[PDB]
C-alpha cells in the first residue's frame, strides 16, 4: 500500500534525475553539427537480380558471410538457400511448421536456423556427411511465438520470442544458457554487435534494451518511439543502432550518449517500418515500409536519397551483404529483389 | 472514298500492333501478371499482332485497289496465314471464356484443375488445330482466281468453306454463349444476394462486361461468317466480293479491338501506366 | 577452368532437381486452403474441431483439403502474430451467444479484425456455438439482455429470419439480435471485398464442415467474380 | 518486490557516464568518412568488378 | 516515453457524478484513438467507451450507454469521461488505454492483461 506508493515516487524521482542528466549533456543536435557536410546526392539503385521460387509471402532472409549465398524463409513452409550470383538455389529445406517468422545463416555457413509460431527454433545442418540437410536440434524453451534468431557461434545461437524474453542457447546441450527478461511487451527483433559480446533488442513497447551476453542483465534502456518497434539494426562501428517502428519513423540511438540522434521521418509517410539495415560504411540506412516500397536515408543529414520500388506487396525483410556490395529486399509478393 | 480508307488502314494497323505488343510485353515482363488465364491472353495478343502485321495491310490493299500486289505463291501464303491467325484468335477467345467459366463455377478446385502446364498444352493444341485447318488448301468467279489473274479471292469449295467457318467461328461462338450464359446467371444470383445482404441496415456490372464482350465479338465476326456461309451455299449472286472484303476488314477491326477489352482490369491499367 | 565449369554444371543440375521438387510442392500447396480458427476461452472452438504454439488440423470434404488451425500457444496480445494470416481463405471466428457479459468483447474483437489493414480482404465465417444454452437461459429468464444492450428493448425480429418451427419467439429474437449486431458491425465498413457468414451452432451439430465448405466456395467464387470485373 | 526490482534496475542504469552528444556525433562522422571509400552502394563501382 | 496519467475521484454516493481526466504525453494525441477500460474488483478488464481521432465516431458499451460521456481535447492533449447516475456495479479501477497504431479505424488488443500503452489507473468507488 504505502510502501508501493513510496517506491513508485522514488522511481519517478530517479527517472526525473535520469532525464535531467540526459538533457544536461545534450549540447547540440547532430542536425546542427552536420551543417558543414555536403549532401550525398541521389542514389539510383536498380533491380540487378529477381529471385522467384517462393509460393507465399517472404517474411525473413539473411545474407551469408561470403556475400554470395543467402537464405530466405517463406510462410508456405519453405526455407530456400540461394546463390545470389547465378540466381540458382542450392538447397530447399521444407520446414515442419509453415508459419515461420525468422531465419538465420551461421557465420561459418555450416548450419541454418529458423523458427516461427511453433515456439521452437529449428536448426538444420547443411554440410552433412550424407549430403542431405537434416534437423540437428530443436530448441523448445520459449512460450510464445519466436520472432528472431541470430547465430553467435556454431553452438551459441541467441533467440527472441514474442513473450517478453530473449534466450541465449547452447545447441550442443539444447538448453538455455542464459535468459534475458525485462521487456514489457512482445519482443520483435534483435541485433548483435560486431564483437558479439553484447546485443540490442527491440520490443512492442516503444523501447529498446542493450543486453550483455555474458552478464545476462539489462544494461541500458532507450525509449524514444511512440509505437511498436518492428526492426532494429547496428551501425557498422557498433557504438550506435537504428530502430524502425510502426508509427512511421526511424530513430538513431547511441549507447554512449544515451540519446536519439536522428528522427528519420517525413510528413508524407504514415506507414510503419518493417525492416531496417545499414550500409557497409554506415552512410545509407535502408528501411522498408508498409507503403509497398523501400526508402534510403542519409545516416547523417536525415534527408531521403533514393527510393526502391517494384514490390507488389509490403516489404518485410531487408539485408545488406557483409562486403556492402548488394542489398536484398523481400516482400509479401513472394519475390526477392537484389539491388546494387 | 479511298483517301479516308488509307488513313483508317494506317490507324487500325498501328493500333493493332501497338496494343498487342504492349500486352505481350506487359505479360512477359511482369511476374505479377503471369496468371493461368494470361497465357491465353498472350496467345490472343500474339494472334492479333500477327493478323495486324501480315494480313491487314495486304488485305486492305487488295480491297482498296482491285489488283493483288504479289504472286500466286504470295496470295496462297497470305490466305493460309489469314485463316491460321483468324482461327487461332477466336479459338483462344473460347479458351479464355472456358477458363473464366471454370474459375467461376468451380472455384475451390480451380487451383489444382487449371495448371500452367495444362494451360500451355491447351494453347499449343489450339494453335495446332488452327494450323491444321488453315493449311488444308496447301496440301490441295468459278475457278478463275486459281488461274492467277493477279486476284486473291476466297474461291473455296463448299465443304472446306463450311468446315473452316464452323471450326473458326460457330463452335467457339456456341461454347462462349453457353459458358457466358451460365456465368451471367451465377453473377446475377450473387449480385442479388449481395443486394439483399448489404441493404439490411441503413448496379449491373456483369451485364455490362459480358454484353460488351459478346456484342463486340458477335457484331464484328458474325456478318462475315454468315455471308461466307451464304456464298458457299449459293454463289457470287448473293454476296459480292467487295462485301466479303469489307466484312473481313471488320473482323480485322475486331482483332484490333480485342486487347482493350480483356486487358482493362486495374492490374493491367497499372502495368500500362508504368510502361507508358 | 574445367573444374569451375563442372561446378556450374553440378549447380545447375541441383537447381533443376530442386525446381522439379518445388513444382511438385507448388501443385500440392495451391490445392489446399488455410483457415485461421480463433475465439475465446469460453467460445468452445475446440468442440468444432472434429479431427506447442499452433494446434493444427487437416480435414477433407468433397476431395477438397481444408487446413484449419487453432492458436493457443501465445498470449492474449495478438496484434503482431495475426498479420501472418493475411493470406488465408477465411477467418473462422467462434463465439458463444450465451454469456452476454462476454459478448461486447467479442464484438470489439470482430470489429478490430474487420477493420484491419492486412485482414481487410479476408472474409469471416462467424460461428455461434452455444445456441442451446442461450435458449435455456432465455427460457429461464433470470438474465435480461437489455441490461447489457439497451437497444434490444426496441428490436423486432427481421422478416427474413427463418426460425426453426417449434422454438420460442423470444429465443428467436435474441438469436437474431446477436446475429444482427455482428452483421451491422460487419457491413458498417465492408466495401464488398470481404464478407461475414454467421451460423447458429450447437455442441452436437454434425454438419459443421459442409457449412465451412459452402462458405469458402462462396468466398472464392465472389473473389473470382470481382477479379474478372464481373460482380 | 517488483517495484524494488524496477527501482534497482533504474538505479543501475542511472550510474553510467554519459559523453557529449557532440562527441558521439564527431565519432560518427569520423567513422563514416573513414570507411566511405569502401562502399559499393554509396560510390558505384565499375561493371568490371561488379558481380551482379 | 509514452505515459498516460489518470485523475478521477474517491468515494461517491449512488446516483452521483464524477469526471475522470486522462493526461497523455509522449506521443501525438490527435493521431491516436483513445479508449476507456475498467477492471472491476474480482473481475477482468473490460471495455467501456472509445473516441476516434477527431471525435466524430463516439461509441460506448451497452451497460454504460446513456450515462457516461467521453470527449477528447486535442489542444491540451487530454481525455475526459463524465459519469452520471452511478450504479453500485460501477465501482472499479478505470484505465485510460490508448491505441497501438495510429491512423487505424480499428483499435486492437486493448483489454489485454499486460498492455504497454495503458495508464496506472484510478479507483472509482461507489457505496453508501
Ligand atoms: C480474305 C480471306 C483470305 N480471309 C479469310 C477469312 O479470314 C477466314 C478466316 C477463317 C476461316 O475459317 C475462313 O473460312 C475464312
Amino acid at each position: 500500500q504505502s510502501e508501493l506508493d513510496q517506491l513508485r515516487q522514488e522511481a519517478e524521482q530517479l527517472k526525473n534525475q535520469i532525464r535531467d542528466a540526459r538533457k544536461a549533456c545534450a549540447d547540440a543536435t547532430l542536425s546542427q553539427i552536420t551543417n558543414n557536410i555536403d549532401p550525398v546526392g541521389r542514389i539510383q539503385m536498380r533491380t540487378r537480380r529477381t529471385l522467384r521460387g517462393h509460393l507465399a509471402k517472404i517474411y525473413a532472409m539473411h545474407w551469408g558471410t561470403d556475400s554470395r549465398l543467402l537464405v530466405s524463409a517463406s510462410q508456405d513452409g519453405k526455407l530456400i538457400i540461394w546463390d545470389s550470383y547465378t540466381t540458382n538455389k542450392v538447397h530447399a529445406i521444407p520446414l515442419r511448421s509453415s508459419w515461420v517468422m525468422t531465419c538465420a545463416y551461421a557465420p561459418s555457413g555450416n548450419y541454418v536456423a529458423c523458427g516461427g509460431l511453433d515456439n521452437i527454433c529449428s536448426i538444420y545442418n547443411l554440410k552433412t556427411r550424407e549430403g542431405n540437410v537434416r534437423v540437428s536440434r530443436e530448441l523448445a524453451g520459449h512460450t510464445g511465438y519466436l520472432s528472431c534468431c541470430r547465430f553467435l557461434d556454431d553452438n551459441q545461437i541467441v533467440t527472441s520470442s514474442g513473450d517478453t524474453t530473449c534466450a541465449l542457447w547452447d545447441i550442443e546441450t539444447g538448453q538455455q544458457t542464459t535468459t534475458f527478461t525485462g521487456h514489457t511487451g512482445d519482443v520483435m527483433s534483435l541485433s548483435l554487435a560486431p564483437d558479439t559480446r553484447l546485443f540490442v533488442s527491440g520490443a512492442c513497447d516503444a523501447s529498446a534494451k542493450l543486453w550483455d551476453v555474458r552478464e545476462g542483465m539489462c544494461r541500458q534502456t532507450f525509449t524514444g518511439h511512440e509505437s511498436d518497434i518492428n526492426a532494429i539494426c547496428f551501425f557498422p562501428n557498433g557504438n550506435a543502432f537504428a530502430t524502425g517502428s510502426d508509427d512511421a519513423t526511424c530513430r538513431l540511438f547511441d549507447l554512449r550518449a544515451d540519446q536519439e540522434l536522428m528522427t528519420y521521418s517525413h510528413d508524407n509517410i504514415i506507414c510503419g517500418i518493417t525492416s531496417v539495415s545499414f550500409s557497409k560504411s554506415g552512410r545509407l540506412l535502408l528501411a522498408g515500409y508498409d507503403d509497398f516500397n523501400c526508402n534510403v536515408w542519409d545516416a547523417l543529414k536525415a534527408d531521403r536519397a533514393g527510393v526502391l520500388a517494384g514490390h507488389d506487396n509490403r516489404v518485410s525483410c531487408l539485408g545488406v551483404t557483409d562486403d556492402g556490395m548488394a542489398v536484398a529486399t523481400g516482400s509479401w509478393d513472394s519475390f526477392l529483389k537484389i539491388w546494387n | 472514298a479511298v483517301a479516308l480508307a488509307g488513313a483508317l488502314l494506317a490507324l487500325e494497323v498501328l493500333a493493332t500492333v501497338g496494343g498487342n505488343l504492349l500486352v505481350i510485353v506487359a505479360i512477359a515482363r511482369t511476374p505479377r501478371l503471369q496468371t493461368m488465364t494470361n497465357v491465353f491472353v498472350t496467345s490472343l495478343a500474339t494472334a492479333d499482332l500477327v493478323v495486324g502485321l501480315l494480313v491487314v495491310p495486304p488485305g486492305a490493299t487488295l480491297a482498296l485497289t482491285g489488283r493483288w500486289p504479289l504472286g500466286a505463291t504470295g496470295c496462297e501464303l497470305w490466305t493460309s496465314v489469314d485463316v491460321l491467325c483468324v482461327t487461332a484468335s477466336i479459338e483462344t477467345l473460347c479458351a479464355l471464356a472456358v477458363d473464366r467459366y471454370l474459375a467461376v463455377t468451380n472455384p475451390l478446385r480451380y487451383g489444382a484443375l487449371v495448371t500452367k502446364r495444362r494451360a500451355r498444352a491447351a494453347v499449343v493444341l489450339v494453335w495446332v488445330v488452327s494450323a491444321a485447318v488453315s493449311f488444308a488448301p496447301i496440301m490441295s468467279e468459278a475457278q478463275r482466281c486459281h488461274s492467277n489473274p493477279h486476284c486473291c479471292a476466297f474461291a473455296s469449295n463448299i465443304p472446306y468453306a463450311l468446315l473452316s467457318s464452323s471450326v473458326s467461328f460457330y463452335l467457339p461462338l456456341l461454347v462462349m454463349l453457353f459458358v457466358y450464359a451460365r456465368v451471367f446467371l451465377v453473377a446475377t444470383r450473387q449480385l442479388r444476394l449481395l443486394r439483399r445482404e448489404l441493404g439490411r441496415f441503413p448496379e449491373h456490372r456483369a451485364l455490362r462486361t459480358l454484353g460488351l464482350i459478346v456484342g463486340t465479338f458477335t457484331l464484328c465476326w458474325l456478318p462475315f461468317f454468315v455471308a461466307n456461309v451464304m456464298r458457299a451455299l449459293g454463289g457470287p449472286s448473293l454476296v459480292p466480293s467487295p462485301a466479303l472484303l469489307a466484312l473481313n476488314w471488320l473482323g480485322y477491326a475486331n482483332s484490333a479491338f480485342n486487347p482493350l477489352i480483356y486487358c482493362r482490369s486495374p492490374d493491367f491499367r497499372s502495368a500500362f501506366r508504368r510502361l507508358l | 577452368t574445367e573444374d569451375q565449369r563442372n561446378e556450374e554444371k553440378a549447380q545447375r543440375e541441383a537447381n533443376k532437381k530442386i525446381e522439379k521438387q518445388l513444382q511438385k510442392d507448388k501443385q500440392v500447396y495451391r490445392a489446399t486452403h488455410r483457415l485461421l480458427l480463433l475465439g475465446a476461452d469460453n467460445s468452445g472452438k475446440s468442440t468444432i474441431v472434429k479431427q506447442s504454439g499452433i494446434f493444427e488440423t487437416k480435414f477433407q470434404v468433397d476431395k477438397v483439403n481444408f487446413h484449419m488451425f487453432d492458436v493457443g500457444g501465445q498470449r492474449d496480445e495478438r496484434r503482431k502474430w495475426i498479420q501472418c494470416f493475411n493470406d488465408v481463405t477465411a477467418i473462422i471466428f467462434v463465439v458463444d451467444s450465451s454469456d452476454y457479459n462476454r459478448l461486447q468483447e467479442a464484438l470489439n474483437l470482430f470489429k478490430s479484425i474487420w477493420n484491419n489493414r492486412w485482414l481487410r480482404t479476408i472474409s469471416v465465417i462467424l460461428f455461434l456455438n452455444k445456441q442451446d444454452l442461450l435458449a435455456e437461459k432465455v427460457l429461464a429468464g433470470k438474465s435480461k439482455i437489455e441490461d447489457y444492450f439497451p437497444e434490444f428493448a426496441r428490436y423486432t425480429t427481421p422478416e427474413d429470419a427463418t426460425p426453426e418451427p417449434g422454438e420460442d419467439p423470444r429465443v428467436t429474437r435474441a438469436k437474431y439480435f446477436i446475429r444482427d449486431e455482428f452483421l451491422r458491425i460487419s457491413t458498417a465498413s465492408g466495401d464488398g471485398r470481404h464478407y461475414c457468414y454467421p451460423h447458429f451452432t450447437c455442441a452436437v451439430d454434425t454438419e459443421n464442415a459442409r457449412r465451412i465448405f459452402n462458405d469458402c466456395r462462396d468466398i472464392i467464387q465472389r473473389m473470382h467474380l470481382r477479379q474478372y470485373e464481373l460482380l | 518486490a517488483q517495484a524494488r526490482k524496477l527501482v534497482e534496475q533504474l538505479k543501475m542504469e542511472a550510474n553510467i557516464d554519459r559523453i557529449k552528444v557532440s562527441k558521439a556525433a564527431a565519432d560518427l562522422m569520423a567513422y563514416c568518412e573513414a570507411h566511405a571509400k569502401e562502399d559499393p552502394l554509396l560510390t558505384p563501382v565499375p561493371a568490371s568488378e561488379n558481380p551482379f | 516515453q509514452v505515459q498516460l496519467q489518470e485523475s478521477g475521484g474517491g468515494l461517491v454516493q449512488p446516483g452521483g457524478s464524477l469526471r475522470l481526466s486522462c493526461a497523455a504525453s509522449g506521443f501525438t494525441f490527435s493521431n491516436y484513438k483513445m479508449n476507456w477500460v475498467r477492471q472491476a474488483p474480482g473481475k477482468g478488464l473490460e471495455w467501456v467507451s472509445d473516441i476516434s481521432q477527431s471525435g466524430a465516431s463516439i461509441s460506448y458499451t451497452g451497460s454504460v450507454k446513456g450515462r457516461f460521456t467521453i470527449s477528447r481535447d486535442n489542444a491540451k492533449n487530454t481525455l475526459y469521461l463524465q459519469m452520471n447516475s452511478l450504479k453500485p456495479e460501477d465501482t472499479a479501477v478505470y484505465y485510460c488505454a490508448r491505441c497501438p497504431a495510429p491512423f487505424t479505424r480499428d483499435c486492437f488488443d486493448v483489454t489485454s492483461t499486460t498492455y504497454a500503452y495503458r495508464g496506472q489507473g484510478t479507483q472509482v468507488t461507489v457505496s453508501s
